[PDB]
RNA sequence: AGCCUGUGUACCAGGAGGGGAACAACCCAGAGAUAGGUUAAGGUCCCCAAGUGUGGAUUAAGUGUAAUCCUCUGAAGGUGGUCUCGAGCCCUAGACAGCCGGGAGGUGAGCUUAGAAGCAGCUACCCUCUAAGAAAAGCGUAACAGCUUACCGGCCGAGGUU
RNA sequence: UGUCCCAACGUUGGGCCCGGUGAACUGUACAUUCCAGUGCGGAGUCUGGAGACACCCAGGGGGAAGCGAAGACCCUAUGGA
RNA sequence: CGAGUGGCUUGCUACCUCGAUGUCGGUUCCCUCCAUCCUGCCCGUGCAGAAGCGGGCAAGGGUGAGGUUGUUCGCCUAUUAAAGGAGGUCGUGAGCUGGGUUUAGACCGUCGUGAGACAGGUCGGCUGCUAUCUACUGGGUGUGUAGGUGUCUGACAAGA
RNA sequence: CGCCACACGGGGUAAGAGCUGAACGCAUCUAAGCUCGAAACCCACUUGGAAAAGAGACACCGCCGAGGUCCCGCGUACAAG
């Protein structure tokens, strides 16, 4: 993909359990898969910030639930690095669920959400109400 | 077996070893003809190929060292020529000659230049879309021509659709 | 099961039906074709000669004659020529099929048992030898090398 | 540097082991031997094969090791090693008085030895041993 | 199914034994490309800080932007080729020929070699253009040392002699070049072989660290779940199988780790400068305090605070040089908090 | 099956010594001590005693340098790789191949079919000019055209073809 | 929640060096081996090659079909219980 | 239908060990094979392109994470360039584990008059040793080359 | 778990694409010759490496004195050494 332009240090892995910043009825979300990424023997997948993830619902409503849906990391609790050296982390975990064009399935993005994050998903990005 | 080749009026052959030199107004080419038990040398007036040897393997090299000397004859004469034409349905190729290697621009409107460098003292004029590969040594120019229309060579897709390149119209 | 198994004149001849129960039937088909109601009265007679003292399942003698006659039709349902396979499958062969304990095996098959030089095929044809060919089709599949060989046929 | 070779032999154009056996016979008859030009010394058949074996020959080994030479120097020489019993006193006695060169450090010019020399006229299929070195990744010191 | 893996540990740093020569010896050079020149030069490691610098990469999309990049401060004092070596070129490789020395040496040379009393320079220097002329002669080089008295936080005094080549224009050019660099008194400096901006190789032998275990020396696991609690917890599961019987080499195992001589590939010269404008307040932990010739390299250099690191042009550069970098900050902040 | 079970025989067992890289039973060989000599099997480029032996030929694959064999593989099928021997036919009244020229008309045969003209199908396949030339052997066209085979002549010169 | 991703650092006793004390297991012989081959078909010792200067310290245990136990499995005995 | 190659499976044999060569699966760590799953270079195509399908060279590198089952195998998920197969005493217990196999206890079903039996199922049920030699990882002392200091060379060796 | 660095390009090849070319007047990528062409091979690059028994080279210092060991204060080193 292109450059997130910080680098990432993954905080979540395969079977992690995050928010869903959104409105689309899904609350909890647990990872399924990281796309593009092949691991090693015995090192369990991981996810960060600017990565699209497979995901599975664990929380929300009822027709949200259970679905295998695709999705985006907008913010994680382990830090990462700007190219000024400064590190930054949130609050919590979250993701906000995408399409196949990468459009965000909701409408309105709840919380905040990396910069770094626009440069790769616009529509995302251009949904966003607070973007650091 | 032994053959004698009267050499042309025109011409001048000399020998040391297994090398041979053919030179005329068109130019000079050496070879090397080697191949067990076969004689080459230079009796005034005629080069002769001989051996005392007449299984196949040896009649094969005794005539193909044959052509191989004639075809020089003619090379420092008349010389030798391959015309070729540069075709294109969408993209303009641009063929030119630059330096010591004819380079082709915009092949299938490609970005990167494909090039490749002339073989010898052979003369690559090009004019609109017609070239003409020539010189002394057949060898040289053969390739050179040959070289040109490779140079255009496309596997990924289908040719019968995909026909653009350099192609060899006239052989000697 | 494998030519391997059974290609070698090796045993002992075993042919008594008087003795022997359950053998299979022969899948070979006819031993006469073309015109059969003609007699040799032909100008070419090639053969094709095995070349080596050999058995032949009924399976390979089958396939071999199908091969060659089911080719033979390059002349026609009904063309001028007759083909004659020789041999007939006497030979009773058995497999052990408990280990090598009362291992005398039970009947699985038959095979002809022919010796180096013998004709197994003979085809008879109007100077039209399309034979020669039916038969590089047919030496392929039985065991041995074999030879094609034309007997009346100076018409070369 | 400086061997007092009671010969000195030319391998150039020079079947190798046929050379390499009458090296060994006299080096046990007592002989101080120095073998020149090993570079251009040849050895028969298709380039390819041959090549093959010598490649192979580098790559065999293991912690035991297996150092195969690269060098024509080398080559040359071990190849005289194997016709000698270089374990037994008498025979690295002979062995060490053996010794091979990259064209030649003397002032004669070496002698080539009777049915050694390979005529380049009725003979295509051979090869140097200095090519099979360049091919082996030697360094061409020569 | 036994998943597949690659193997622990690569097999090109070995065998991991202690560095003969705490000094690095390079056994690779530049190419003879531009005017004759020393290929090298050395310093002394002091340690590290961060520079901010102007996006100078043409291709980043934030080319002039300002941007964080740690740097490790290397005080690199003038240096003094006291002699030129010869090389012939001869069928079993490269042979020193002969050496050009001087008179003036630097007053604590003797703490290392035997300085020369009397040495007959222009025959050394005749028997090289002889052997040039015969056309044998094979790349020249320099004998140099350090002048580690001009760095005060380093204790030692006994200078470190290292040999660098001379790559230049035409062999006779290069050639006088080196005469001329050695006849004057051998001192260079820096400035003379790099430019703030290049790319450089440094060497350098690493920290050493002993004997360590499989798991830290070649990166195996540590025993997993009920296995580390049996009395096993970093010794790898076997030595190898029951034939081959005998333990290969290539299986990981504990010994000398540390201390080995490594020369990392392509480093960014940041900044040659001098003064005291890149030590740190309180000064350099286990080193001292920073204030003179000294070279900012890019990220990390092989090696502990005062070992000497070796530097040549990169010999394998991916990148082409972008000179004189705009340094728009160098942290002095402590390096204890 | 280095399997199981007979039989005749010699061997190992209980048999040395020589050969076979090593190796109970494969080859020589049946053996008192010591000594000289000549052979056997096997071997004569080196390791290694004796030939870098002689006349002649083949092989270019390092085939091979492997009697026997659990042990040394290599098969059906294929080969204008190469060497040797034979038979038939054609040829200086000029062959085989190649290159050049010719390949003509009644006539685009009849028939069917809108159509068909060498060449969709069916029938027939006749005669003229001539040194040749099909009522066309193969492509090609909607059908023509166009491109060639057969057939003849020329150029060339020696063996060629099955 | 360090079971794992994926390991790090630290603590205490050992381990290592020194004084003192001071066993056992095990031992046909020879023994620096490695790759192949062969052999009663699973060789440090045979055959062919390769490699190999001697001694010593520490290590984790690949091999000596390692040491430990006249196989509990299986069969046999005109055995026992 | 016919000819083969391999030595992973199974079967056969009874040559080797019954004064014991510690049997499955797994794990860890090392080397290898190619009949190639991906990656490189190619050929054909029922090759427009894109996506494929088949084939050639080729073992450098890679070939991963999880849900049930002791399982191997396999079934299933989601990732992936692909998530290839096989040999090393079915590599690896003087390395681990001990779920299973396989003792002594017990239950069920079936069988038996019964003791008791069943490759039927089920719960529980132990993992010894201070390394002589060899091998290798690292570390030293000596001898040889035949006074010392400093700098090198490079036969060869390792690498993905 | 943080940070830095880890090519390209030459050479020869396989499969393959071709050139010239004969046996076989033609044709033919092959028979002799030649041009290309794989993550594979060689070089390049990194590491080790005078015990390489052909046991190496150079410069200086020294053979009644060059240099080294022990000693002392310590470590950029370290289980003894
Ligand atoms: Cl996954
Ligand atoms: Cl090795
Ligand atoms: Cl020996
Ligand atoms: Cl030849
Ligand atoms: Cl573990
Ligand atoms: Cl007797
Ligand atoms: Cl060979
Ligand atoms: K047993
Ligand atoms: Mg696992
Ligand atoms: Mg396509
Ligand atoms: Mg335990
Ligand atoms: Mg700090
Ligand atoms: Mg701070
Ligand atoms: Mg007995
Ligand atoms: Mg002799
Ligand atoms: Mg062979
Ligand atoms: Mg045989
Ligand atoms: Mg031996
Ligand atoms: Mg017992
Ligand atoms: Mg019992
Ligand atoms: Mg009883
Ligand atoms: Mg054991
Ligand atoms: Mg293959
Ligand atoms: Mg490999
Ligand atoms: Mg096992
Ligand atoms: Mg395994
Ligand atoms: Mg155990
Ligand atoms: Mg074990
Ligand atoms: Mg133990
Ligand atoms: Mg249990
Ligand atoms: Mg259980
Ligand atoms: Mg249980
Ligand atoms: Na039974
Ligand atoms: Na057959
Ligand atoms: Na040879
Ligand atoms: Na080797
Ligand atoms: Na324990
Ligand atoms: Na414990
Ligand atoms: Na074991
Ligand atoms: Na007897
Ligand atoms: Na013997
Ligand atoms: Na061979
Ligand atoms: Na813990
Ligand atoms: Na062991
Ligand atoms: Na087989
Ligand atoms: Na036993
Ligand atoms: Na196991
Ligand atoms: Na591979
Ligand atoms: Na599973
Ligand atoms: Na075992
Ligand atoms: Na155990
Ligand atoms: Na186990
Ligand atoms: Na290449
Ligand atoms: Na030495």
């Amino acid at each position: 993909m292109e450059a997130l332009g910080a680098d990432v240090t993954q905080g979540l892995e395969k079977g992690s359990l995050i928010t869903c910043a959104d409105n689309t009825g899904a609350r909890e979300l647990k990872v399924i898969s990281v796309h593009g990424y092949s691991g090693t023997k015995n090192r369990h997948p991981k996810a960060g910030l600017g990565d699209k993830i497979t995901v599975s619902v664990t929380k929300g409503t009822p027709e949200m639930r259970r679905q295998v849906l695709e999705a985006v990391v907008v913010r994680q609790r382990k830090p990462i690095r700007r190219p000024d050296g400064t590190r930054v982390k949130f609050e919590d975990n979250a993701a906000v669920i995408v399409d196949e064009n990468e459009d965000p399935r909701g409408t309105e993005l709840k919380g905040p959400i990396a910069r770094e994050v626009a440069q790769r998903f616009g529509s995302v990005a251009s949904a966003a109400t607070m973007i650091v | 077996p032994r053959v004698e080749l009267e050499i042309p009026e025109d011409v001048d052959a000399e020998q040391d070893h297994l090398d041979i030199t053919v030179e005329g107004d068109n130019g000079s080419v050496t070879r090397r003809l080697w191949y067990p038990d076969i004689d080459v040398s230079v009796d005034g007036d005629t080069v002769v190929i001989e051996s005392d040897e007449d299984n196949a393997k040896t009649m094969s090299t005794i005539g193909t060292f044959q052509s191989h000397i004639e075809n020089m004859f003619h090379g420092v004469t008349e010389g030798w020529e391959y015309g070729m034409e540069v075709f294109y349905s969408h993209f303009p190729m641009q063929v030119n000659v630059e330096g010591d290697e004819v380079v082709i621009e915009n092949f299938l409107g490609e970005k990167a230049p494909r090039r490749t460098t002339i073989h010898g003292d052979t003369d690559v004029e090009i004019d609109g879309e017609e070239l003409t590969v020539s010189g002394p040594d057949i060898e040289a120019v053969g390739q050179t021509a040959a070289d040109i229309e490779q140079l255009t060579r496309i596997n990924d897709k289908d040719v019968r659709v995909f026909q653009d390149g350099v192609y060899i119209t006239r052989k000697p | 099961k494998p030519g391997a198994m059974y290609r070698n004149s090796s045993k002992p001849a075993y042919t008594r039906r008087e003795y022997i129960s359950g053998i299979p039937g022969k899948k070979i088909a006819q031993f006469d074709m073309g015109n059969n109601g003609a007699g040799p009265t032909y100008p070419a007679q090639v053969e094709l000669v095995v070349e080596k003292p050999v058995q032949i399942r009924h399976n390979a003698l089958e396939a071999a004659r199908v091969a060659a006659n089911r080719y033979v039709q390059n002349s026609g349902a009904a063309a001028n020529y007759k083909f004659r396979i020789r041999k007939f499958p006497f030979h009773v062969i058995r497999e052990n099929k408990d280990g090598m304990r009362a291992p005398f095996g039970k009947p699985v098959g038959t095979a002809a048992r022919v010796h180096g030089a013998n004709h197994i095929f003979i085809a008879w044809v109007n100077p039209d030898p399309n034979v020669e060919e039916a038969w590089r089709r047919a030496k392929m599949k039985v065991t041995p090398t074999i030879n094609i060989d034309s007997s009346p046929a100076g018409n070369a | 540097a400086e061997f007092d070779a009671d010969v000195i032999v030319d391998a150039r154009d020079c079947i190798m082991g046929r050379v390499a056996s009458q090296v060994a016979e006299q080096a046990l008859d007592g002989e101080t031997v120095a073998v020149v030009n090993a570079e251009r010394a040849v050895i028969t058949g298709r380039e390819e094969q041959i090549v093959e074996k010598y490649e192979k020959r580098v790559d065999i080994g293991n912690d035991n090791g297996y150092f195969y030479p690269k060098r024509p120097d080398g080559i040359f020489k071990r190849t005289i090693r194997g016709m000698l019993p270089h374990k037994k006193q008498r025979g690295r006695e002979a062995f060490e008085s053996v010794r091979v060169y990259l064209g030649n450090p003397y002032d004669e010019d070496g002698e080539v030895l009777d049915g050694t020399s390979l005529d380049r006229l009725s003979n295509i299929k051979f090869v140097t041993l200095g090519e099979i070195s360049e091919t082996l990744g030697a360094n061409k010191t020569w | 199914p036994q998943p597949s893996r690659p193997r622990k540990g690569s097999l090109g740093f070995g065998p991991r034994k202690r560095s003969t020569s705490e000094t690095p010896r390079f056994n690779s050079w530049p190419s003879d490309d531009g005017q004759p020149g020393v290929q090298g030069f050395a310093g002394y490691k002091a340690g590290m800080t961060h520079v901010v610098l102007v996006n100078d990469e043409p291709n980043s999309p934030r080319e002039g932007m300002e941007e964080t990049v740690p740097v490790t401060v290397i005080e690199t004092p003038p240096m003094r080729a006291v002699a030129l070596r010869a090389y012939e070129d001869t069928p079993y490789g490269q042979r020193p020929l002969t050496e050009v020395w001087t008179d003036e040496f630097h007053s604590e040379l003797d703490r290392t070699l035997d300085v020369p009393e009397d040495h007959d320079p222009d025959a050394a220097e005749e028997q090289i253009r002889d052997a040039h002329e015969a056309g044998d002669l094979g790349d020249l080089r320099l004998i140099t040392h350090t002048v580690p008295d001009a760095v005060p936080s380093v204790p030692k005094k006994k200078p470190d002699v290292m040999e660098t080549r001379v790559g230049g224009g035409s062999v006779s050019d290069r050639l006088d070049h080196a005469l001329d660099i050695v006849e004057d008194g051998g001192e260079h400096a820096m400035n003379d072989i790099f430019r703030a901006g290049e790319y450089a190789d440094v060497a350098g032998v690493t920290k050493g660290k002993g004997t360590q275990g499989p798991v830290k020396r070649w990166g195996v696991q540590k025993r997993k779940g009920k296995h580390a609690r049996q009395g096993w917890r970093r010794r790898i599961g076997n030595l190898g199988p029951w034939n081959p019987s005998r333990v290969r080499s290539t299986v990981p195992q504990q010994g000398q780790t540390g201390y080995h001589q490594r020369t990392e590939l392509n480093k960014r010269l940041i900044d040659i400068g001098e003064g005291d404008e890149p030590t740190v307040d309180g000064g350099f932990v286990n080193y001292g305090e920073v204030d003179g010739p000294y070279t900012l390299v890019k990220g990390s250099v092989p090696g502990p605070d005062k070992r000497l690191v070796r530097f040549r042009p990169a010999v394998r550069p991916n990148d082409q040089p972008r000179l004189d970098p705009e340094v728009r900050y160098v942290s002095n902040e402590s390096n204890q908090g």
